[PDB]
RNA sequence: GGAUGACCCCAGGCGGUAGGGGAGCGUUCCCGAUGCCGAUGAAGGCCGACCCGCGAGGGCGGCUGGAGGUAAGGGAAGUGC
RNA sequence: GUGGAGCCUGGGAGUGAGGGCGCGAGCGAUAACGUCCGCGUCCGAGCGCGGGAACAACCGAGACCGCCAGCUAAGGCCCCC
RNA sequence: CGUGAGGGAAAGGUGAAAAGAACCCCGGGAGGGGAGUGAAAUAGAGCCUGAAACCGUGGGCUUACAAGCAGUCACGGCCCCGAGGGGUUGUGGCGUGCCUAUUGAAGCAUGAGCCGGCGACUCACGGUCGUGGGCGAGCUUAAGCCGUUGAGGCGGAGGC
């Protein structure tokens, strides 16, 4: 069985034991959250319309993160215009427990 | 009192000569032509940090179009279909069952077609 | 074990030196011998010279066989130059750069 | 997840018969072969489309009065170089040229875009020397 | 580039000679040459308000007094000039060298036995001033300094 | 003329390149039959004077 | 909001040359310092895929080096190519 | 009409070589990538992004950062693409 | 260097102590290899530290059908350190150096061979506005004088 979930504006297939990195949640590490369900398969298909409407994933928030660093770089020639910024991603690591249909 | 440069100037070039590490001839090893790669090298990474999300979309499209057309419809006529049907998978999605998932895509090519 | 000999500071130019050493880079000792004997270039007596130093050493003091030694580095590395005056036309003065080398050999033994 | 990229697959070898199709609308096609943009794992950076057979080259058909009109150009570094060939006389001559140049322009440049053309074997005649690879008869 | 020693001639012509012009070698471009805008002497002096200066010490007074860190003597017993005596009279004073002292005081002799001891600094009442008060964590005045500060904060 | 020069310095990686056709070849030797010292080929040896098989110098 | 930048919530602005304003980093030197860090290794050098910082930078670790260095908070400039 | 609106006082400027395009005229030849004004615009300073084969000023659009998510603009949808 | 008046450099550091390497070995010598000294000898006198350009030896990856401001985004291969990361780059996408000057430059307009070090908005006095404090119909001293020896005070002439 696999899910396709959304999250973070993106989507993702999520089987159970998949270790996923996801844009930020408020949830403590170790709270379980639930996913919305766009499609599932694998034995059987069953289809969102766009969300089915019984369907949920469970995972386990394993903690935060910040990406590693990418450095955002700026210049203008003949302008003596130049921008240095470092930038680090927010995520989520998510543990996926389970699907329910 | 003096303060005369010291040792700031060197630790300044030397920051700059290690992240040009690996450039051609003198663009890794002089702090002027390092620089001004490096100049370059920024613009372009968040240049292509933007097309990259296009490139990758481009692929996804190809590959739904040539799943598509093993149906007997093109993408284009697919994609009206899904809209219609309310489906949302993303074409990262589509073209990940297109590959991996022959059957499932195949159902969705079946929604599409039902929803004109 | 290694043996090795280095001559510093001789009055020739590292790039010609270099020529003669590359003959010689993982030869055994006689084979060396006997291709330096035989370049015409002013360099082979003073690879010669070293050469034969670096046998010495390993006879002598690092209780390594003749029979066994072959040439398992050899480098060419540039000393300080002599700067020297060349009058040109016009009055006109250009630097000559008389430059100088260390030239390093290392002999080991091969076992069998 | 990352998009799936493929591990090397056997390429499918295809045969295609030319007599009586458009030369430029055949091209297109065959092009598309080539690319293996019909497969959907399609990936561009790695040669892996099907091989095409083409047979019955000197067949190929043309509107207008292009026989006529239509003419090759090849330079060749001298002055005075250039030379001009019309379709007509390629026919004639060396007829297998018409879709292969055809087709080559269609292809990418580059690299892989000269591998790609390669992976196309065109012929005058209704035969071809490839039993040995099994061509699959395609109609397009 | 002026009181330098070099001369004053140019060192070779405006034109013509494929190098960067110049004039004399004492211009700051050159290494050796003169400095632009460095160090010359300089008075860092400036009258600061007599008001603020007296409000000043009072304050710094003010400030010790309010900690419990200011004690006013009558004499100094046995303090004829001897570094040992000034340390037996601190120790029943209650003052064990664990906190640095300003002592104020006009007896020429209590100065000579304490100024040598790391943690005391020593004054004559007319040196009152607020940096030494701050400078230390005590503030230990006779009661004839304690007066000329009284006159001089009025 | 008008003194011709060079436009650009050459790269490291441009003049190494040319230099690729700079390395010596050993010198061509074989064994003397009489001594078995190796020396070039088609000369009196060196080491005892001898020449198809007869002493023709003093060594 | 709470009550005075404690931090959170909602909203909106944030291309930029000449140029105006703001906030910071680092260098030399002074007070702090008769202190404190230092041969169980100062400064400087060479690495690092690690930590902090938007960044200038600051840490930390290994190697080199072999005798100096200097905090919180302030002060002054021959202060960054 | 609450806007990086307006007005008053004061501190600091920079600019006083513009340029293309549209429209309205003069000059020119109902010439000029010409020239001189007016209204507007863009480039200048947006030689950042899409389209126009390529291309400051034509069409699209005002780039805070990140995403292997979605919708569109001009322009496109035979192959290169 | 200049006939001359005159111009006018560069160049500091072994180690605590010379204990400055007897003696042997290759070499004509230079230089080295052992021995020995030293806490340390890539502190060995061409000596503290010992950056960078520049030169070389060894190793990993890579390269002889390929179009390039030299990078960047992606994927794959190999090597290395142990759902990760580092090195390398085959293919595919994109892509007109830096600075200066200009209406406008990748520009076939200026400058720069490369590296290291030196190199340009200051100071005094007065002015004007803002600002942090002191005192306020008042505010403030100057030269000096006394004290101190990195101690401050006195001094009202005068100024606003
Ligand atoms: N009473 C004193 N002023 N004592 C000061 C202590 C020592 C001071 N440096 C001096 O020269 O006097
Ligand atoms: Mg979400
Ligand atoms: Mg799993
Ligand atoms: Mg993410
Ligand atoms: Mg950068
Ligand atoms: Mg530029
Ligand atoms: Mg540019
Ligand atoms: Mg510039
Ligand atoms: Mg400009
Ligand atoms: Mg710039
Ligand atoms: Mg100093
Ligand atoms: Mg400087
Ligand atoms: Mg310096
Ligand atoms: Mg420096
Ligand atoms: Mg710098
Ligand atoms: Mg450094
Ligand atoms: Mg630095
Ligand atoms: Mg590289
Ligand atoms: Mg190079
Ligand atoms: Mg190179
Ligand atoms: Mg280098
Ligand atoms: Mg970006
Ligand atoms: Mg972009
Ligand atoms: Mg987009
Ligand atoms: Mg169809
Ligand atoms: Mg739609
Ligand atoms: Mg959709
Ligand atoms: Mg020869
Ligand atoms: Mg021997
Ligand atoms: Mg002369
Ligand atoms: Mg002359
Ligand atoms: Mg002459
Ligand atoms: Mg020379
Ligand atoms: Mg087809
Ligand atoms: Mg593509
Ligand atoms: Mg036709
Ligand atoms: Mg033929
Ligand atoms: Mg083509
Ligand atoms: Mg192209
Ligand atoms: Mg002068
Ligand atoms: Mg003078
Ligand atoms: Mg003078
Ligand atoms: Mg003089
Ligand atoms: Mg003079
Ligand atoms: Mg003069
Ligand atoms: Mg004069
Ligand atoms: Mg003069
Ligand atoms: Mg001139
Ligand atoms: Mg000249
Ligand atoms: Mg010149
Ligand atoms: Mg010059
Ligand atoms: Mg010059
Ligand atoms: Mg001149
Ligand atoms: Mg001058
Ligand atoms: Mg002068
Ligand atoms: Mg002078
Ligand atoms: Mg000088
Ligand atoms: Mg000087
Ligand atoms: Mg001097
Ligand atoms: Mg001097
Ligand atoms: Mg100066
Ligand atoms: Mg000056
Ligand atoms: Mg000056
Ligand atoms: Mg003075
Ligand atoms: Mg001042
Ligand atoms: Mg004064
Ligand atoms: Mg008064
Ligand atoms: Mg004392
Ligand atoms: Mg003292
Ligand atoms: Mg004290
Ligand atoms: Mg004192
Ligand atoms: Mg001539
Ligand atoms: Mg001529
Ligand atoms: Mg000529
Ligand atoms: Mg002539
Ligand atoms: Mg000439
Ligand atoms: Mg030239
Ligand atoms: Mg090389
Ligand atoms: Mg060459
Ligand atoms: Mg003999
Ligand atoms: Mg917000
Ligand atoms: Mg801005
Ligand atoms: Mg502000
Ligand atoms: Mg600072
Ligand atoms: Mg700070
Ligand atoms: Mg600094
Ligand atoms: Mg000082
Ligand atoms: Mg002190
Ligand atoms: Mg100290
Ligand atoms: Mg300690
Ligand atoms: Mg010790
Ligand atoms: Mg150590
Ligand atoms: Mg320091
Ligand atoms: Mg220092
Ligand atoms: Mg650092
Ligand atoms: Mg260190
Ligand atoms: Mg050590
Ligand atoms: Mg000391
Ligand atoms: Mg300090
Ligand atoms: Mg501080
Ligand atoms: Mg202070
Ligand atoms: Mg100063
Ligand atoms: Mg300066
Ligand atoms: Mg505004
Ligand atoms: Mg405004
Ligand atoms: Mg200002
Ligand atoms: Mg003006
Ligand atoms: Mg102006
Ligand atoms: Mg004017
Ligand atoms: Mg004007
Ligand atoms: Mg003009
Ligand atoms: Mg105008
Ligand atoms: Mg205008
Ligand atoms: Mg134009
Ligand atoms: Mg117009
Ligand atoms: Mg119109
Ligand atoms: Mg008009
Ligand atoms: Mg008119
Ligand atoms: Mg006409
Ligand atoms: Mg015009
Ligand atoms: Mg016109
Ligand atoms: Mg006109
Ligand atoms: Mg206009
Ligand atoms: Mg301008
Ligand atoms: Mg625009
Ligand atoms: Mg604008
Ligand atoms: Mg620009
Ligand atoms: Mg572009
Ligand atoms: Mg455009
Ligand atoms: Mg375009
Ligand atoms: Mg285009
Ligand atoms: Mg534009
Ligand atoms: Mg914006
Ligand atoms: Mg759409
Ligand atoms: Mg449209
Ligand atoms: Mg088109
Ligand atoms: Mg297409
Ligand atoms: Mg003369
Ligand atoms: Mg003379
Ligand atoms: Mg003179
Ligand atoms: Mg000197
Ligand atoms: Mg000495
Ligand atoms: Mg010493
Ligand atoms: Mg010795
Ligand atoms: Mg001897
Ligand atoms: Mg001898
Ligand atoms: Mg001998
Ligand atoms: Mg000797
Ligand atoms: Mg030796
Ligand atoms: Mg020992
Ligand atoms: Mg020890
Ligand atoms: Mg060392
Ligand atoms: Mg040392
Ligand atoms: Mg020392
Ligand atoms: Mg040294
Ligand atoms: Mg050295
Ligand atoms: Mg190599
Ligand atoms: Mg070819
Ligand atoms: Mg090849
Ligand atoms: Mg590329
Ligand atoms: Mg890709
Ligand atoms: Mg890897
Ligand atoms: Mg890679
Ligand atoms: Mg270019
Ligand atoms: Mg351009
Ligand atoms: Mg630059
Ligand atoms: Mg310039
Ligand atoms: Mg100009
Ligand atoms: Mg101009
Ligand atoms: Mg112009
Ligand atoms: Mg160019
Ligand atoms: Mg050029
Ligand atoms: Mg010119
Ligand atoms: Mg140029
Ligand atoms: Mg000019
Ligand atoms: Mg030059
Ligand atoms: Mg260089
Ligand atoms: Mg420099
Ligand atoms: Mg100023
Ligand atoms: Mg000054
Ligand atoms: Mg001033
Ligand atoms: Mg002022
Ligand atoms: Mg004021
Ligand atoms: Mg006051
Ligand atoms: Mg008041
Ligand atoms: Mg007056
Ligand atoms: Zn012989």
């Amino acid at each position: 069985m696999f899910a396709i979930v959304k999250t973070g504006g993106k989507q993702y297939r999520v089987e159970p034991g998949l270790k996923l990195r996801v844009e930020k949640l408020d949830a403590e590490p170790g709270a379980t959250v639930e996913l919305p369900v766009l499609l599932l398969g694998g034995e059987k298909t069953v289809v969102g319309t766009p969300v089915v409407e019984g369907a949920s994933v469970v995972a386990e928030v394993l903690g935060h993160g910040r990406g590693k660093k990418i450095l955002v770089s700026k210049f203008k020639a003949k302008v003596q215009y130049r921008r240095k910024k470092g930038h680090r991603q927010p995520y989520t690591e998510l543990l996926i427990k389970e699907i329910r249909g | 009192p003096r303060a005369k440069t010291g040792v700031v100037r060197r630790r300044k070039h030397k920051k700059i000569l290690k992240l040009a590490k690996g450039y051609w001839g003198l663009r890794s090893k002089s702090f002027r032509k390092a620089r001004e790669t490096l100049f370059a090298a920024g613009n372009y990474a968040y240049a292509h940090r933007k097309r990259r999300k296009r490139d990758f979309r481009r692929l996804w499209i190809v590959r739904i179009n040539a799943a598509c057309r093993q149906h007997g419809l093109n993408y284009s006529t697919f994609i009206h279909g899904l809209k219609k049907a309310g489906i949302e998978v993303d074409r990262k999605n589509l073209a990940d069952l297109a590959v991996r998932e022959p059957q499932v895509f195949a159902e969705l090519v079946e929604r599409a077609k039902a929803a004109q | 074990m290694e043996a090795k000999a280095i001559a510093r500071y001789v009055r020739i130019s590292p790039r010609k030196v270099r020529l003669v050493v590359d003959l010689i880079r993982g030869k055994s000792l006689e084979e060396a011998r006997n291709i330096l004997r035989y370049t015409n270039k002013r360099g082979a007596y003073f690879v010669a010279k070293v050469l034969e130093s670096a046998a010495a050493n390993a006879v002598n003091n690092h209780d390594m066989l003749e029979d066994r030694l072959y040439v398992k580095a050899a480098y060419v590395d540039e000393g300080p130059a002599l700067k020297r005056v060349l009058p040109r036309a016009r009055g006109r003065a250009d630097i000559i750069k008389k430059r100088t080398s260390h030239i390093t050999v290392i002999l080991g033994e091969k076992h069998g | 997840m990352k998009t799936y990229v493929p591990k090397q697959v056997e390429p499918r070898w295809v045969l295609i018969d030319a007599e009586g199709k458009t030369l430029g609308r055949l091209a297109t096609k065959i092009a598309t072969l080539l690319r293996g943009k019909h497969r959907p794992d399609w990936t561009p950076n790695v040669a892996m489309g099907d091989f095409v057979v083409v047979v019955n080259a000197d067949k190929i058909r043309v509107t207008g009065k292009k026989l006529e009109q239509k003419i090759y150009t090849r330079y060749s570094g001298y002055p005075g170089g250039l030379k001009k060939i019309p379709l007509e006389k390629m026919l004639a001559t060396h007829p297998e040229r018409v879709l292969e140049h055809a087709v080559k322009g269609m292809l990418p440049k580059g690299p892989l875009g000269r591998r790609l053309f390669k992976r196309l074997k065109v012929y005058a005649g209704p035969d071809h020397p490839h039993q040995a690879q099994r061509p699959e008869k395609l109609e397009v | 580039r002026g009181e330098v020693a070099y001369s004053g001639r140019k060192i070779w012509p405006q034109k013509h000679t494929g190098r960067a012009r110049h004039g004399d070698i004492g211009a700051p471009i050159f290494v050796g040459g003169g400095v632009v805008f460095g160090p010359k002497p300089r008075d860092y002096s400036y009258t600061l308000p007599k008001k603020v200066r007296k409000k000043g010490l009072a304050m710094a007074v003010a400030d010790r007094a309010r900690e419990g860190k200011l004690l006013l003597v009558e004499a100094f017993a046995g303090v004829n000039g001897k570094t040992k005596e000034f340390l037996a009279w601190a120790k029943e004073a209650g003052l064990d060298g664990s906190e640095s002292v300003l002592l104020v005081t006009g007896n020429e002799l209590v100065r000579r036995a304490a100024r040598n001891l790391p943690w005391v600094v020593t004054l004559a009442p007319e040196g009152l001033n607020v940096y030494d008060i701050v400078r230390t964590e005590r503030l230990v005045m006779d009661l004839d300094a304690w007066e000329v500060f009284q006159n001089r904060i009025g | 003329a008008k003194h011709p020069v060079p436009k650009k310095k050459t790269s490291k990686a441009r003049r190494d390149a040319r230099r690729s056709h700079h390395a010596l070849t050993p010198p061509t030797l074989v064994p003397c039959p009489e001594c078995k010292a190796m020396k070039p080929p088609h000369t009196v040896c060196p080491e005892c004077g001898y020449y198809a098989g007869r002493k023709v110098l003093e060594v």
